């Protein structure tokens, strides 16, 4: 005979804790990645207007134009 | 500008009365209930009331008669 | 807030009070007048004593009120600073633009 | 799939919906036919905030002693109920057009989601025994523990204010009603009616022509015995008054009644005399009814419950609280006030209760079958499917919650509920070990009900007496052990 | 169906059981000594490392420093060997009137000085060898880590 | 065309600044927690706490990263956040003005409700003709021909409700526009010392020398900016705290003292006497 | 619709900044960061203790 | 001044900024919970139910 108040684990258990720890640190490791596109996406950038520019960059977003 | 908390009464102030439930001794008062046709009168009145103010949409009328 | 609320406390609790040592004094018999009579038919007095019911019925004498009454309210008072300021006279529609057979 | 399997069925299914309504409209008119003669008027009444009815069981939940019906047509009633209450997704295409038939494939696809009818069995405990191991002690036994979690959390408040907010002579009946799962041990119900003293005392006033009187156990013990007595009603009368004037003189002398003194509630004084309407030192009016000589001293006929339910009310349960507790009860919570839901579940306690007085008329539990038994605890939301217990163990379960419900608060019916649905998973497949010792086995002489027992004093528990230990053991359990030996 | 006799092989077996449990759960891990886990506490001294392995240490009274003296003060970190044991020395609460230098061979030494530890000459080894402390010539405390009695739980009497 | 309708939207560098601001929330790890914590349990105590607690925490915390980001992490937006006044007004003041109202908007809206049926509040209310008044006349007040100008008197009543709700929408206004000023005015007069004196130096050559030093007066000012704005945020904080307490908070106070219960094991029912 | 122009793209060259003085750069608060890095570095590794033997 | 402006006061660039801000919070939430508290363990650590038997000899 088994003992009481134990049973198999179910699907609406939720996930293990292993799995949870894994879900916890993908933020931390997308964060390497993160950053550094920070710093390059300041870097490589390109101001979009100038006393000369007779034009201004515009970005058509559903096509409309 | 405008007034505070501090300056008035409190949700519990009003509203300071808690929950009593009323219970009356069974005399035979909802017995012997009469107009037993009433329902049906009241549904007869609603669906002439819907029917006097229906009105159907007739696109024939914008037929190319010119 | 002002200083004045505890004066103006004294004046609302002196009109309330008396008001009730007013219905002490007149004491029973208001339902036989005419008064009670008509508030009994008035639709002031059904509405006014809806508001005070429980089940949300502030709340839809209060909206109530606010879609009715103060709407206008709104208006009139967008109205006040407009009555005294000049202005130009009314572009009547001649009615005359619009008509057109139909083919 | 179940799709197509419940859709071959769903011809030969209308025919038995339509019995089925046929039956619950004739038991319908039955019972109301007899509660509306027998049963008074529980008046609708609002929370603190006095806008939306709050429900208790002690004034809705009605039970019709000397109702001429069997306990299994009562479960027919109560089934056929949640039938047609799962029959609501058949209203889909006839609101929202044609394209409204994928709800009611989803309702077909699942069978837990569907009435008796598209079930292949016929008797009515087989069949709520199927659904329940199919689908309903699922789904309970996954909102159980986070309903315990928010009684636990609404008992002790949330934000560390259990110093301002717990008390400290519930505490080690606390403990071991709600972390019985750590030691094993069984539990007592005395100590889960323990938690009654964060409220206040229910009392009951008697509406009379004069005032209003508390009721008390003498007064009550006396309107007994004369109702036993099957005396005159002149004399009835005469003596009801005269145990009402006594009742009324004895509260006089305590000091009037308990509501006096109680915050959120009191009894008016005399009404004063404003100005110039006040005759010198006569500050006060008197109500008519002072002219009445107290000899005339007579009950209206109107009563007044007041649980005085200061932390355990149901009004200020919550939004989430009460979804969770119909959820355990496996009955309908979203998109309702929390007012629909307390009605809700004080009609399921009213079932309940009613169930309890047709099985003593029918000779209590041990007349029952085992299936019978076993589906009565799902009901009573106190055993799941996964356990396998005893007869005994059954029978001493379904007394526990019995006389816990005859209480009337669903507070502690909840919390000695979710008690049994804590269950753990190992992350071994060798460990837990197979046990040596039998199955847990009880019976109903177990269960001490009749003793008084003082709460437990804070980090000083005491064990438990058995109630054959105490003196005259065998006398006071003849009924039981007449009705265990038969 | 179970006599009362049959309780005590029971009791046996779950006794085995908590033993085992017991035998186990009784250890414990102590405190980390990897120098790697603890560099970073030697590379943050307010002090950089000296990597002594060659010449001597030295006590004198305080006053003016010999030229060529490297100061001691208290937070210097040593890396040196000794006795064969690659060690780190912090300096903590060096005597007043007093002061601790590393003098080269090339530094002569000051009169009224101590030799508080010496390394040999051995220009062409590889591997130093460091230094050997003598009894006597460095007092080394051990703690004492006084293991308190075992919790034991108060076994209840039966008459 | 007639029909068409062109709107310009101003976008610019949003995504990757404002990924690093909740992703940073994982190192803080709320450490203003046990500040807020106590702070509350000094101003409220309520099952709800929790939830106010949390939203405080959330935006105190935003409120922190975005500084230090704009203290150190000096890129694009992360400047001028601190200096514009949408985000001193709508960033910062408004979820503090709307949390008590979603943590405790059935109460507060059932209580304006009723303040709209304006009456006097009368304590140890024993009175009948109070009760009459209310029921049948709506108030204690003479309601006597009021419905003549009702139109005016709804949209009245609801700013005598809302009146004792008002001073808070003042106050979060008042510190978020001394918030943006304190900023603005500061950095601007910095700015301005900083370039007087190197114009000074510059016409001076003699003194275009690192006269103070590398570090010591970038120590100095990064110390004297920190500790600066430390206090501001600081004074932010415990006085939105303390006007949401004195204006918001004392309106939810309902103290219930513990009463005895004796009647455990036995409760009269309607089976009892029916 | 969406466009690229040519006057976004400019020359550019290190050589044509203006670039900051003495007080720029130290309201730059880089030199804060230079200090404190070493320093709460230093305060987490340094609260943290190693065993060792009292000579 | 620049940030003395009308139009920095409805900015749809930080409203934007906020937007994403809070989208991401919401979405982060569930990982912000998971910090462990020690309190059960206590509670099963020192919960001791009474253990002694009755005997009335
Ligand atoms: C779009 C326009 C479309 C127009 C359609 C018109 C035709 C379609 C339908 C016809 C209407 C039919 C009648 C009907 O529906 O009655 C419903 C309802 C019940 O009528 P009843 O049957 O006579 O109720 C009797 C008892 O209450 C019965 O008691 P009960 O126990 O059975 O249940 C009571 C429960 C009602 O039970 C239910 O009805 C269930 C509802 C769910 C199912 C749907 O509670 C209520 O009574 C609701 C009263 C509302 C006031 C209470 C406070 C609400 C707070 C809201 C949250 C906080 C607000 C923000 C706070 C921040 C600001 C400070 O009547 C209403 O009051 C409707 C009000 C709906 C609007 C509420 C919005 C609140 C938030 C406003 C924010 C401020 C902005 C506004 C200024
Ligand atoms: C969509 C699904 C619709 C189906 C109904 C929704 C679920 C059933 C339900 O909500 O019960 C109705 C709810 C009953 O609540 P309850 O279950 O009795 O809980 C009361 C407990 O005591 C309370 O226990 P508790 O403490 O555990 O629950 C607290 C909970 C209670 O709150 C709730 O009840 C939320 C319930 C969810 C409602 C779903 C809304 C989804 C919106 C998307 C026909 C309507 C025509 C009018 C439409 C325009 C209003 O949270 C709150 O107290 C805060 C609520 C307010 C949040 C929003 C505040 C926005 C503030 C904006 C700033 C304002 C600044 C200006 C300040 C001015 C100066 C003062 O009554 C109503 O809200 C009115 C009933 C009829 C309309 C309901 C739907 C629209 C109004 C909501
Ligand atoms: C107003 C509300 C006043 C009364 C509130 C009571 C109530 O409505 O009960 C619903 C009720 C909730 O369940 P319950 O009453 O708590 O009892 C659950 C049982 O104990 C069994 O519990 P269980 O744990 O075994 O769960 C059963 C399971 C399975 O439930 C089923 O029975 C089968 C699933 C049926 C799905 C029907 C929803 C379809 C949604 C439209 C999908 C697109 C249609 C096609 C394209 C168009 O439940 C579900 O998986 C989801 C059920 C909720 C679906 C959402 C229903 C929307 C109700 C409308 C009011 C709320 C929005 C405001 O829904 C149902 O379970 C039956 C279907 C109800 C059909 C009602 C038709 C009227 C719909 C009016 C639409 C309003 C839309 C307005 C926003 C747009
Ligand atoms: C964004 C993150 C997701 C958004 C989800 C929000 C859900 C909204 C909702 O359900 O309202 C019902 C909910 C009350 O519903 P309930 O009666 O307590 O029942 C809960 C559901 O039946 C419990 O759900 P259930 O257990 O019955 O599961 C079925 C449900 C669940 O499925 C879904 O709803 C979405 C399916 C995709 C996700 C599935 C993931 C698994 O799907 C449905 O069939 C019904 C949903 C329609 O309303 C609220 O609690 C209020 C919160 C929203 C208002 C907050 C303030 C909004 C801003 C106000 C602006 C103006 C202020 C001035
Ligand atoms: C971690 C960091 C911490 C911080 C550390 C500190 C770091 C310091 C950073 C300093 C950075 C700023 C310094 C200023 C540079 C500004 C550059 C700039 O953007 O403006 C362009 C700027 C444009 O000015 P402009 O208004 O157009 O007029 C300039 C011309 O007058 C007319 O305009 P032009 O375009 O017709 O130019 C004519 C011609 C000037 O016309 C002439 O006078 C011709 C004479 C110059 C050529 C002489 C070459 C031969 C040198 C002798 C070799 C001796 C060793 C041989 C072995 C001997 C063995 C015994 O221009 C040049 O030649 C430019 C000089 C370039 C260097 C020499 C030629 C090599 C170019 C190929 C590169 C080879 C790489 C070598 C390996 C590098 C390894 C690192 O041009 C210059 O910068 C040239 C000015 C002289 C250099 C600056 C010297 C500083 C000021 C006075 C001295 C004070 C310091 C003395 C210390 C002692
Ligand atoms: C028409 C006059 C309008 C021009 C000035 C408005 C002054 C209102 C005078 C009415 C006096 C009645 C009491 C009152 O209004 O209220 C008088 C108010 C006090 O009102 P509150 O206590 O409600 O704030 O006194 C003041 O402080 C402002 C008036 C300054 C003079
Ligand atoms: C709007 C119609 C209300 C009719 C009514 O009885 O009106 C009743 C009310 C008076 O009610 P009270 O005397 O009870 O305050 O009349 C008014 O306030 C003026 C309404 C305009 C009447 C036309 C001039
Ligand atoms: C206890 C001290 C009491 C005295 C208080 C003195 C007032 C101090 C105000 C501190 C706040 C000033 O805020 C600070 O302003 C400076 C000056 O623009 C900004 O500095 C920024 O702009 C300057 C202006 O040229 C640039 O040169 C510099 O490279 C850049 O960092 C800082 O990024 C900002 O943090």
């Amino acid at each position: 005979v088994p003992v009481a108040n134990f049973r198999p684990k179910k699907p609406w258990d939720g996930p293990w804790g292993i799995q949870i720890s894994q879900k916890k640190d993908r933020p931390f490791i997308a964060m390497w990645i993160l950053f550094p596109l920070l710093l390059v996406d300041h870097l490589t950038r390109e101001y979009y207007a100038y006393w000369h520019s007779s034009k201004v960059p515009v970005t058509d977003v559903f096509g409309d134009f | 500008m405008g007034g505070k908390a501090s300056e008035a009464v409190t949700i519990a102030f009003r509203f300071p009365h808690r929950t009593t439930f009323l219970v009356k001794q069974n005399v035979g008062q909802k017995l012997n209930k009469g107009h037993q046709t009433f329902w049906q009168l009241v549904a007869g009145g609603w669906l002439f009331f819907l029917l006097i103010n229906r009105t159907s949409f007739k696109p024939k009328l914008a037929a190319p008669k010119v | 807030s002002s200083p004045l609320v505890p004066v103006w406390n004294d004046l609302r609790a002196l009109q309330v009070f008396t008001s009730q040592e007013y219905m002490q004094k007149r004491g029973p018999g208001f339902t036989n007048t005419l008064e009670y009579k008509l508030s009994c038919l008035n639709p002031v007095k059904w509405y006014d004593m809806m508001k005070v019911m429980p089940g949300g019925k502030a709340f839809v004498g209060t909206a109530l009120g606010l879609a009715l009454f103060g709407g206008w309210g709104v208006e009139f008072v967008k109205n006040i600073s407009v009555m005294t300021k000049e202005k130009p006279p009314i572009d009547w529609n001649n009615e005359k633009l619009g008509h057109l057979t139909r083919s | 799939t179940a799709v197509v399997k419940n859709l071959a069925k769903l011809p030969a299914a209308t025919s038995q919906i339509l019995t089925n309504v046929s039956k619950l409209q004739t038991f319908h008119g039955l019972l109301e036919e007899r509660r509306d003669k027998y049963a008074p008027l529980a008046y609708h009444t609002y929370d603190n905030l006095k806008q939306k009815t709050t429900w208790h069981p002690i004034a809705h939940a009605w039970v019709d002693e000397g109702l001429p019906v069997s306990k299994k047509e009562y479960n027919e009633y109560c089934w056929l109920k949640k039938d047609m209450q799962r029959l609501l997704p058949l209203a889909s295409p006839f609101v929202f057009g044609i394209y409204g038939i994928l709800p009611l494939a989803v309702w077909l696809s699942n069978d837990g989601y569907l009435p008796s009818a598209f079930s292949s069995k016929k008797d009515i405990v087989s069949k709520k025994l199927e659904w329940y191991s199919s689908y309903g002690d699922d789904l309970r036994q996954q909102v159980g523990p986070m309903l315990q979690h928010r009684l636990k959390r609404h008992l002790r408040g949330t934000l560390n204010n259990e110093h301002r907010l717990m008390l400290d002579e519930v505490t080690e009946s606390y403990k071991e009603i709600f972390y019985s799962h750590y030691t094993g041990q069984l539990r007592d119900v005395r100590k889960c009616a323990h938690l009654r003293l964060y409220d206040g005392t229910s009392t009951v006033l008697l509406l009379t022509n004069k005032e209003p009187v508390e009721l008390t156990s003498e007064l009550l013990q006396k309107w007994n015995a004369i109702k036993a007595a099957k005396l005159s009603p002149e004399e009835e009368k005469k003596a009801r008054n005269e145990a009402l004037i006594e009742a009324y003189k004895e509260q006089e002398l305590h000091g009037g009644p308990h509501v006096k003194h109680m915050q959120g509630y009191g009894i008016p004084a005399d009404t004063p005399l404003l100005g110039e309407n006040a005759k010198g030192d006569q500050y006060t009016q008197p109500p008519e009814s002072a002219s009445i000589p107290l000899e005339q001293l007579e009950w209206t006929g109107d009563t007044v419950f007041i649980p005085a339910e200061y932390r355990t009310e149901m009004e200020d349960w919550g939004r989430e609280l009460t979804k969770l507790a119909n959820q355990f009860l496996l009955l309908p919570w979203r998109f309702v006030s929390n007012a629909w839901n307390q009605r809700r579940l004080v009609s399921w306690f009213e079932e309940i209760l009613q169930e309890d007085a047709l099985i003593a008329k029918e000779g209590g539990v041990q007349a029952l079958s085992d299936d019978e038994l076993k589906v009565a605890l799902l009901d009573r939301a106190v055993i799941r499917c996964d356990e396998e217990l005893t007869r005994g163990d059954m029978e001493a379960r379904y007394k526990e919650i019995s006389w816990l419900m005859s209480l009337r608060n669903p507070f502690i019916v909840l919390a000695w509920q979710t008690g049994y649905y804590r269950s753990t998973y190992s992350p071994e497949d060798d460990l837990p070990e197979a046990s040596i010792l039998p199955k847990l086995n009880r019976t109903v002489l177990d269960v001490d009900v009749h003793n008084e027992l003082a709460p437990d004093h804070p980090e000083k528990p005491l064990p438990r007496v058995h109630p054959a230990l105490y003196p005259n053991s065998h006398l006071a359990l003849a009924k039981e052990v007449a009705v265990l030996a038969k | 169906d179970v006599p009362i006799e049959k309780i005590p092989e029971h009791a046996n077996v779950l006794l085995k059981k908590i033993d085992a449990c017991l035998e186990i759960l009784s250890k414990d891990i102590g405190e980390v000594t990897d120098a790697e886990a603890h560099e970073m506490y030697f590379e943050t001294s307010k002090f950089q490392i000296l990597h002594i392995y060659t010449g001597c240490v030295a006590s004198f009274p305080e006053g003016d420093v010999p030229p060529g003296a490297v100061e001691c003060l208290p937070g210097q970190v040593i890396r040196t060997k000794v006795n064969g044991e690659d060690v780190m020395l912090e300096i903590d609460e060096v005597d007043p009137g007093y002061q601790v230098c590393w003098f080269k061979p090339d530094v002569p030494l000051p009169e009224n000085a101590e030799i508080l530890w010496s390394y040999p000459y051995e220009p062409t080894a590889a591997l130093p060898t460091g230094t050997t402390w003598e009894e006597g010539q460095a007092n080394v405390l051990i703690p004492a880590e006084p293991t308190p009695e075992a919790a034991v739980w108060p076994p209840t009497p039966v008459t | 065309m007639l029909n068409s309708n062109i709107y310009i939207i101003i976008y610019g560098g949003i995504i990757m600044y404002s990924i690093m601001i909740i992703i940073q929330m994982f190192l803080y790890n709320f450490s203003n927690k046990i500040y807020i914590e106590v702070e509350i349990n000094k101003y409220i105590l309520s099952k709800n706490n929790i939830d106010i607690y949390w939203i405080i925490c959330n935006c105190t915390i935003i409120i922190i990263i975005t500084t230090l980001n704009h203290i150190i992490n000096k890129i694009g937006i992360y400047n001028m956040i601190e200096y514009n006044i949408c985000y001193w007004l709508i960033g910062t003041g408004l979820g503090l003005y709307i949390s008590p109202f979603i943590v405790f908007g059935y109460k507060f809206f059932v209580y304006i409700m009723d303040l709209n049926n304006y009456s006097l509040n009368i304590y140890h209310n024993n009175n009948k003709m109070n009760d009459i008044q209310q029921i049948y006349n709506g108030t204690n007040y003479n309601d006597t021909m009021i419905f003549f100008i009702k139109d005016i008197n709804n949209i009245f009543t609801i700013y005598r409700s809302i009146n004792f709700f008002m001073n808070w929408l003042y106050q979060m206004i008042y510190y978020g526009v001394r918030m943006w000023l304190v900023f603005v005015l500061h950095s601007f007069s910095l700015g301005s010392f900083g370039e007087l004196i190197t114009v000074i130096t510059d016409n001076n050559l003699i003194f275009n020398v690192f006269y103070i030093g590398l570090l010591g007066l970038g120590f100095i000012l990064y110390l004297i900016v920190i500790f600066y704005l430390g206090i501001q945020i600081y004074v932010y904080i415990s006085f939105s705290l303390s006007f949401l307490h004195s204006t918001i908070l004392l309106f939810l106070v309902n103290y219930i003292p513990h009463y005895n219960n004796k009647s455990i094991f036995n409760t009269f029912t309607n089976k009892s006497i029916y | 619709p969406s466009t690229s122009p040519a006057d976004k793209d400019v020359p550019m060259s290190i050589l044509h900044t203006h670039g900051l003085s003495y007080v720029n750069w130290c309201m730059s608060l880089a030199p804060g960061l230079l200090v404190f890095e070493g320093f709460f570095r230093a305060r987490y590794y340094r609260s943290r203790v190693p065993p060792s033997r009292t000579v | 001044l620049i940030p003395v402006s009308l139009v920095d006061l409805i900015n749809i660039n930080i409203i934007f900024y906020i937007l994403l801000l809070y989208t991401l919070l919401l979405f982060f939430i569930p990982l912000f919970l998971a910090s462990i508290n020690y309190t059960y363990h206590y509670i099963y650590k020192y919960y001791n139910y009474n253990y002694n038997f009755i005997n009335n000899n």
